[PDB]
């Protein structure tokens, strides 16, 4: 499959090299390797493709100036970008377009993408706070508990419960971004009361951080 | 550069209905168009290539049509699992003669109208260790509902205009419902300067209010 890497938090005006690495096949065969980005909450935007046979390249007119695609090895294609701004914050997908016979329109192999966050802020690990009903409320037989993952930069964080064994009733919301640019999200889970002491597992890879918070009602 | 004009930008249709999405290429590209499906947090997923060829494993209720300038994606027997954004893509450029995948259409957000469900609401007062940091964040959750809702925060009877951030989950692929989290951020001084905190979730003519008194938590 395809795996993008090389991204993360970077300052405006800088430059970046993203790599797309193949496994179980290499670029000695005839494919197109295309780069497609997507700003958060917006549409797909084609950047350019490179043909693996003759390393011929084709760019979107808007992307010619600041973007470059090249085949550095039989298993790696790199996307070089320059003069980054906030408008370049996006997930950068690598996609393989295979031969259908008369054309190469079969783009059925996509990587998960590499997230690039263009900000002048410093990386910041999340502060995890428990979420439980008000102490003064009469408890019920079923209770919803959660964790507030507040003030981290950049995305993403991933949340599990009981190290991945508690998955029924879990609702992990997409992240919000406040004015200062820090991200936050919550994850709640419905469990039987006076029964399960639950623990959220918040991972922030950008700061090499993992936080476990054991939450309990009252 | 082929430019693709997608219509409509968003559509809502009942379960089992038919959704018709169309794209317009700026110049004739024959049958070289792919259609993609994307859900939040996931990578694009190929549905149709060559204008009308179904990708293996894609349900037969998806069908593509067109050759030349105008291309049509049809989703019949619409399911809650079809709630997503759909993109067309030109896969030929007459100027360069290459059959690579190029520009994408603007996209079409499809909302699947399922059976109505009123929300249940929960309010979470700030953990004890929050107030020492200078700010507090109050979480309010509306679970498993349809159609959309609107949230209102109140502090001692005064409607809150700022400090509010909302995030909605994608439509549940089984029952079309949403889940919403609403957070209200105040300074520790503002928070201690007030007693009553109220989250109010309104779904049309229905409202579910969830309050707590700072002293009692």
């Amino acid at each position: 499959q395809l795996v993008e890497s090389g991204g993360g938090l970077v300052k405006p005006g800088t430059s970046l090299s993203l790599t797309c690495k193949a496994s179980g096949f290499d670029f000695s065969d005839n494919y197109y390797i295309c780069w497609v980005r997507q700003a958060p909450g917006k549409g797909l935007e084609w950047i350019g493709c490179i043909f693996t046979q003759n390393v011929r390249t084709y760019y979107a007119n808007w992307a010619k100036g600041r973007f470059t695609i090249s085949k550095t090895s039989s298993t790696t294609v790199t996307l070089q970008m320059t003069s980054l701004t906030v408008a370049d914050t996006a997930t950068y997908f690598c996609a393989r377009f295979s031969d259908t016979g008369p054309d190469y329109g079969l783009g059925n192999l996509w990587g998960p993408g590499s997230l690039v966050t263009v900000s002048s802020g410093q990386p910041k690990a999340p502060s995890v706070f428990p979420l439980a009903p008000c102490c003064g409320d009469t408890p019920s037989s079923t209770v919803t508990l959660g964790c507030l993952v507040k003030g981290y930069l950049p995305e993403p964080v991933t949340v599990t419960w009981n190290s991945g064994t508690l998955t029924n009733g879990v609702r992990t919301f997409p992240s919000v971004r406040q004015s200062s640019g820090l991200y936050s999200l919550s994850s709640v889970v419905s469990v039987t009361s006076s029964s399960q002491p639950v623990t959220c597992n918040v991972a922030h890879p950008a700061t090499n951080t993992k936080v476990d918070k054991t939450v309990a009602p009252s | 550069d082929i430019v693709m004009t997608q219509t409509p930008a968003s559509v809502e249709a009942a379960v089992g209905g038919t959704v018709t999405i169309k794209c317009q290429a700026s110049q004739r590209i024959g049958s070289h168009v792919s259609w993609y499906q994307q859900k939040p947090g996931q990578r694009p997923k190929l549905l149709i290539y060559g204008a009308s060829n179904l990708e293996s494993g894609v349900p037969s209720r998806f069908s593509g049509s067109g050759s030349g300038t105008q291309f049509t994606l049809t989703i019949s027997d619409l399911e809650c699992a079809d709630a997503a954004t759909y993109y067309c893509q030109a896969t030929y450029d007459p100027y360069t003669g290459g059959s690579y995948g190029a520009g994408f259409g603007g996209g079409t957000a499809v909302v699947v109208k399922g059976d109505p469900v009123a929300p249940s609401v929960l309010i979470f007062p700030p953990a004890a260790d929050q107030v020492a940091t200078g700010t507090v964040t109050i979480v309010c959750v509306a679970n498993k509902y349809f159609p959309d809702v609107t949230v209102t925060w109140e502090v001692d009877g005064t409607t809150q205009t700022t400090g509010i951030e909302n995030s909605k989950t994608p439509q549940n692929s089984a029952d079309c419902t949403y889940n919403l989290s609403s957070t209200l951020t105040l300074t520790s001084t503002q928070y201690n300067s007030h007693k009553e905190y109220t989250c109010k979730v309104t779904q049309g003519t229905t409202s579910v209010v969830q309050s707590f008194n700072r002293g009692d938590c």
